[PDB]
């Protein structure tokens, strides 16, 4: 390169670092130790837009720029030390480094796939996970060997391209014709596997150096801004030489459009007079290959909504998710719902159940529950799930954490997953002889499931004809209106409402408390659904219903909806009556039904002081 | 073997052993002695050599030093592929696997193939070294394609279509040794062709399988072990497996039997005797896919099968005065998946036994049940199985049948009187699966005659056959 | 990592891989050339070298010959130990094992450590070779010690001792989330501290264990899975293991769970599901030692554990009209070793549920049963668990309680009326273990208040907690 170019580049970086990076260098100067290591973080877009010439000089030879910036940082530190007013609690350090970040979003610099052979000497950005990890080891850099046959000492260095080997020199750079270890560094070796979510992918062997050692973990998402170079091997006569692709790291990250919003507020601002029309439209687009079955489709959305985790200070943490289980005669559509819900959720694992061994349901290696962190694992054929395995999940289903010390290793892992289940009612189902009798599951397990919906096929002469016409005429989506919704829109909708944190209110909790106190003993209090875990779920479902309607303040409507749904969930013994889930259709007008439901609920449980306020609010809208 | 050395030829096969990538160098540069003028010797096929002479202007050569950093060095990709050659012909009884030859992709290729294809490869044939004058054979690829019937095959299939009674000729030629059992052979013929696949609502699809499943149950000695051998023989891809030498690890993926029977039939014998693998194929046959058997850690593979099973009652001979449920040892889950479960009986008649004895000694020297029976005094010469094999392949990839408005009414009416009648009586519960099965079987009787319609007679012919495991039999 | 090269530092850790002993030479001699004058070149750190020059009187050197028999050569011992660092701080959720640094002992040391210790090592840091410019890090020992609280720790523990009601502030601080269940928390607090170990008759001893064992049995949903988590958290050394993924080789030495939880808590959850490993712990918790599991060929190792277990009745909910033995599915051998077995019931009250619901919705926004409760209207701010963790350590190795004459009379009296009433009534037989357990627990109620006595109310506080699994509950 030209002599003036590097000088101008160094001037640019030193000016930028002196203008925008005084606090960090001041902090770095005021530290103990003399010569260990100290990095500096510098953004790229700002200095790229400050001068147009630096970018062209940078993104063609990404080797000299780092050294020039290191020299600029050194001279800046020297200048600051010279112009210092408190030279007592300060120390001068000879080891500085550079770390650039904030690369543009150009398609050819944010490539997700590993380059084949075309990117050598190009600055790239890759993302992926971690598989293997080596040990901390120390290299030798430079020797300063004894001077032979001459006087001036030699400062020969090592070469990276030859696996850190040393070549014996014989031609001295001496002016005349006469021609004849307290240094340490750091090292590591890591393997990166490309993610499958955004895609079998191959592996990238990344090499770390200096401070980057002991800064990565197995099983985390990484983003490295490194250079791509080639590593050779010693040559053998009359064979095929071997090469490899590596990635020298220069920076690391531990990371783990207004149009979509504007569309969402347009949608939930148009539906202002009628708030339940939006909810009806949301529920209709779920699994639109099935006719009817309002309650189950609402329950699936409520379960998939989620909740918030609330951990106490010292040791304890409570559950913040929900679980669902369905029972019914074969041929009702249980598998369709699981298949459809296995796709909307970003991360989901589909398993057979009885065909899955103990290596998946628990830890062995990662199984199924641990592998589905922050996701949803679907469970099928729960009738005979290998009773040992069927009972060895009580710990991880309620405490969200496994605690195993098999073979004297003492390993602890985290698992937070919503479980969906569907099993056949072995034996001819009866209206009486509650689920604990027909399916014969233990009471401790038949308490952690929030909603248990029962499906029964009975004698009717209308639903059969409607479903026969639906199947035969091939009338996909009988509502020919072009509202629908695409699957990507639903995925974005359910991936965006997970960020809101609703807060409880006073017109709310009183209703749930009175309902729980009333239900704790009416005349039979069932046998297993009247424990303390009932109220712990009545809040998690009422809160989840509030995150599907774009708000963060629970009101009377959410409480009424959740109470009605959960009361309908409890088959047989109840306080209003049981309604079959399958024989339910979308109401033509939801406002009148909501008003009737509120008037029916708020009379026998004495909260009449709220009914007047609610009717006044409903009238004035 | 020997002669085809350095001669351009062409091949055809599949891919099973796609490997990783690793670069290689072909024109890496060398250092120069004395003066400058470096050079870029064309090193051949990745074998290190030395420039014993250098052209240069003048003087001596040598200059034996490597300079593997200059931009003069050029690199390119590499790959390795193994090809297994198809069944083709020469059906020798020996269990010798077909020979395999390796392939090498040079540049701008790679990631153009996936495990399992049908590819045509043309390239030069060279000889490797150091697998010591002991070498092997491998081919350097030059062009790759991706994805055929002869003219005579077409002429034959049009003449076969030209027959006046195509259904009789194909139902009475599957197995001519066995006498009688018209309806079971008709059901097997219907199963061989198959139905259509529905991709409705492309954005989410959730596809539904389009093939039937038939189980045969009856007394021993009726001959229900050769109607299946012939059916397995006449198929583009088939496999026959017993019910005692296989386990859960055998039928499913560990490449199981179901995977090998993709787009074909995987008929299983001695079905009743299984007692531990019953709950291992419900997911596979219904989900139309199978996942990994190691803790269920994704890695799913397609498995399209048309499983055909034959079994005997639990107590040997089946007595006539009991209930049907206890004589099969099957739950309500696995008994409803199958479309047709034929029940056969052995009764001591007079005329039928006489005719059967006459046939079995001579070999060693209107409802849809009589129009198919052969009245003696005519020639019903069967089509060779070799020609019938080439017919199914043409049928299954050039015609996609669909239902018509007229035919759907009959199926709907049948379903309506079936449900309202059997919802009170005691029998297997009738779900919505039977409505889909009737559609699938009506679609099935449209690929045998090479048509794309649904006539009223088409739907009427799937009513009489259905009344052989349903109501027409439970009594 | 890099900077500390050849710099004197100090360490602290545990020893786990004591190795064998093999000698090495440092002052080996060499032969001389021409004339005599054998020399004793200083060979450095066991690396063979050659004396290219010999001082001698005059003339050439060479003399490259070994003479490894003269008494000039000396030999010295050697060893190799690895050290793993303690938990210390930085409680990251990541499961990375602490870094291990090797150690080397030179002379006059060796046989100074055994597997399992707390040692401080000071020595120079050096770099090895030939694990090729690739090396590792190891430390040459210079001095060894064997086996501390800061002054602020003494001040803090003194201030906590200065509390006016020390019992309440520790019984209502183990887990503040759970409402109610005061007696079980008191029992857990008593078990956490422990008692005294009796070495009576030192010449033969036969030591008797000096720690209790607690079991909790009750209906599901009462919260008996977090009071144990909190108890395990506040301990100098604690391990928590489920009862499902562990086998006989897991709990016992195959390094089992019990040996790892030496001098601490090894709480086990889901105790009822175990049906095969029951008979593998009676010896372990009774004899206070465990031998080898390979044919029992000696090789014993200490294991002091304070097992805490929580279990579920066999029939889910526990019915109120049955016998106690059938609702537990436990014999008379594994039911008598435990000192206390709390039985909890779930009944639908009107005030308790009203208060509990208010507490659980607010969190998301005289006999020894009333003096421990907290009435509304005052602050009971708990001690942070970090400070309480360092209090048990001081209370465990600086105070040894001893029974007094006055307190023994009450225990003897209680045992006397217990025996004459268990003679006739039906219950678990009252063996001689009850008196020893009462002595152990009365000793326990002398270590929480940091005292060495046994006064009357100390012994009276143990007759009321005892009446919650005994007679006070059998009805
Ligand atoms: N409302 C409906 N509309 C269309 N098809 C349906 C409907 N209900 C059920 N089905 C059919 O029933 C099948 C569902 O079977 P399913 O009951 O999930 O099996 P399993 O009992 O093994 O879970 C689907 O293939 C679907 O075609
Ligand atoms: N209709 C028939 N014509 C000629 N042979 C028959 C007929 N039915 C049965 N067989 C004879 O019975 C044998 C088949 O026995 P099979 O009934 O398949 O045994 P399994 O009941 O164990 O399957 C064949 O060898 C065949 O010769
Ligand atoms: N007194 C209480 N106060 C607050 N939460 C409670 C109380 N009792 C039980 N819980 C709730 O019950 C859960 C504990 O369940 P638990 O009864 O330990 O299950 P198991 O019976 O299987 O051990 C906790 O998450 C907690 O939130
Ligand atoms: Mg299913
Ligand atoms: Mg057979
Ligand atoms: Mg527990």
């Amino acid at each position: 390169m030209n002599s003036d170019q590097v000088t101008l580049v160094g001037q640019v970086f030193e000016s930028y670092v002196s203008e925008y990076h005084k606090n960090d260098i001041l902090l770095i100067l005021k530290e103990r130790d003399e010569d260990a290591h100290y990095p500096v973080v510098v953004n790229a877009m700002t200095l790229f837009e400050t001068n147009m010439e630096i970018g062209e000089y940078f993104n063609m030879f990404p080797s000299e720029v780092l050294t020039i910036f290191d020299s600029a940082l050194r001279r800046s530190a020297l200048t600051i030390l010279q112009s210092l007013s408190q030279p007592e609690a300060v120390s001068m350090k000879q080891n500085l480094h550079a770390r650039i970040s904030g690369l543009p979003v150009c398609p050819e610099l944010v490539r997700e796939h590993i380059p084949k052979t075309k990117d050598v000497g190009h600055f790239l950005s890759v993302t992926g996970t971690v598989i293997r990890t080596s040990l901390v080891k120390v290299l030798e850099f430079e020797r300063d060997y004894m001077c032979n046959k001459c006087k001036h000492v030699f400062v020969i260095k090592a070469d990276f391209e030859q696996y850190y080997t040393f070549c014996r020199p014989s031609s001295c750079p001496s002016l005349e014709s006469c021609d004849s270890p307290t240094r340490c560094r750091d090292y590591q070796e890591i393997k990166i596997q490309e993610q499958v979510q955004r895609l079998i992918p191959r592996s990238m062997k990344v090499i770390l150096e200096d401070d980057l050692v002991d800064s990565c973990k197995s099983g985390d998402d990484l983003t490295i801004y490194g250079i791509v170079m080639q590593r050779w091997k010693p040559f053998q006569q009359d064979v095929r030489c071997e090469v490899e692709i590596v990635l020298k790291a220069n920076y690391i990250q531990v990371n783990n459009d207004e149009e979509v919003q504007k569309e969402f507020e347009d949608f939930w601002e148009y539906y202002k007079s009628d708030p339940f029309a939006g909810r009806n439209v949301i529920l209709a687009s779920l699994c639109p290959q099935v006719f009817g079955m309002y309650l189950v489709k609402l329950a699936v959305a409520m379960v998939l909504a989620g909740g918030i985790q609330r951990t106490d200070a010292t040791g304890t943490r409570v559950r913040g998710e929900s679980h669902l289980l369905l029972v019914g005669d074969p041929g009702t559509g249980k598998s369709q719902f699981l298949k459809y819900a296995a796709k909307i959720t970003p991360r989901s694992v589909l398993t057979t159940g009885i065909g899955s061994t103990s290596a998946g349901l628990t830890v062995t290696e990662a199984g199924a529950l641990v592998l589905a962190d922050a996701g949803l694992c679907c469970i099928d054929q729960f009738n005979s799930l290998k009773e040992h395995d069927r009972t060895s999940i009580h710990e991880a289903m309620e405490q969200q954490t496994i605690s195993v010390a098999k073979a004297g290793l003492v390993c602890k892992l985290n698992t937070r997953t919503t479980i969906l289940a569907a099993t056949n009612p072995k034996g001819q189902y009866d209206p009486q002889e509650s689920v604990s009798v027909n399916i014969a599951l233990g009471s401790p397990l038949l308490s952690r499931f929030d909603l248990i919906l029962v499906l029964l096929d009975t004698k009717n002469e209308d639903w059969d004809r409607i479903i026969s016409s639906f199947i035969l005429e091939n009338k996909g989506y009988p509502s020919k209106s072009e509202k629908l919704w695409s699957m990507e829109k639903m995925k974005t909708y359910f991936c965006l409402i997970r960020n809101l944190q609703p807060t409880l209110s006073d017109v709310g909790n009183q209703v749930l408390l009175r309902y729980y106190q009333m239900q704790r003993q009416s005349d039979c209090r069932n046998a297993a659904r009247t424990t303390i875990r009932l109220l712990e779920s009545l809040i998690r479902l009422a809160e989840a219903h509030a995150r599907l309607m774009f708000r963060d303040t629970v009101t009377l409507e959410d409480a009424i909806t959740v109470v009605s749904v959960m009361e309908s969930s409890m088959q047989g013994g109840a306080l209003l009556g049981g309604v079959n889930a399958l024989h339910t259709s979308f109401p033509e007008n939801p406002g009148e039904q909501y008003q009737r439901q509120c008037e029916l609920i708020l009379e026998k449980l004495e909260l009449q002081s709220l009914l007047s306020e609610e009717l006044r609010r409903l009238e004035r809208l | 073997r020997a002669n085809y050395y350095g001669k351009y030829i062409a091949l055809r096969g599949t891919v099973v052993r796609v490997s990783n990538i690793k670069p290689l160098c072909t024109k890496m540069a060398f250092l120069c002695a004395a003066c400058g003028e470096i050079q870029s010797f064309p090193l051949p096929d990745g074998k290190y050599s030395l420039p014993t002479k250098c052209p240069v202007p003048v003087c001596r050569g040598r200059s034996f030093t490597a300079l593997r950093s200059s931009p003069l060095t050029v690199t390119m990709d590499w790959q390795s592929i193994k090809i297994q050659e198809l069944m083709s012909d020469d059906q020798r009884e020996a269990g010798r696997i077909p020979r395999t030859i390796e392939c090498e992709l040079v540049h701008d290729l790679v990631d153009s193939c996936v495990p399992g294809d049908t590819v045509t490869i043309t390239g030069i044939v060279k000889v490797s070294n150091a697998e010591k004058c002991m070498f092997l054979l491998y081919i350097e690829a030059n062009s790759i394609s991706n994805s055929e019937f002869s003219l005579k095959d077409l002429y034959a299939i049009q003449e076969i279509q030209a027959e006046e009674n195509l259904f009789k000729l194909i139902v009475n030629s599957l197995c001519p040794v066995i006498f009688g059992h018209e309806l079971v052979k008709a059901g097997l013929a219907l199963a061989l062709f198959g139905g259509s696949q529905k991709y409705a609502d492309d954005k989410n699809r959730i596809p539904i399988r389009g093939d039937p499943h038939i189980l045969v149950v009856g007394d021993p000695g009726l001959g229900k072990s050769q109607m299946l051998q012939a059916a397995c023989n006449v198929a583009p891809r088939g496999v026959y497996v017993c019910g005692n030498t296989t386990t859960t690890s055998g039928l499913t993926v560990t490449a199981g039997a179901l995977v090998l029977g993709d787009q074909g039939i995987c008929g299983i014998d001695q079905f009743d005797k299984m007692g531990n693998q019953h709950q291992a194929l419900l997911e596979a046959m219904e989900q139309q896919s199978i996942s990994l058997a190691k803790a269920g850690v994704v890695c799913s593979l397609p498995a399209r099968t048309s499983i055909i099973a034959a079994a005997n009652p639990v107590g040997g001979h089946y007595n006539k005065a009991k209930t049907v449920s206890e004589n099969l040892k099957m739950g309500s889950a696995l008994l409803s998946r199958f479309d047709l479960v034929f029940i056969l009986l052995d009764t001591p008649n007079e005329h039928h036994d006489h005719l059967l004895s006459e046939h079995v000694i001579a070999i060693r020297a209107k409802p849809l049940s009589e129009r198919l029976k052969v009245v003696p005094g005519e020639t019903i010469d069967p089509i060779p199985h070799q020609l019938l094999r080439k017919y199914i392949g043409y049928a299954r990839q050039y015609v996609y049948p669909r239902l018509s408005t007229e035919a759907a009414r009959v199926l709907q009416d049948f379903y309506l009187e079936l449900r309202k009648q059997s919802q009170r009586l005691n029998s297997s519960p009738i779900t919505t699966r039977q409505l889909e099965s009737l559609i699938r079987l009506t679609e099935a009787r449209a690929r045998l005659e090479l048509r794309e319609e649904a006539t009223k007679e088409d739907a009427e012919d799937i009513v009489e056959i259905m009344k052989y495991s349903m109501l027409g039999t439970y009594s």
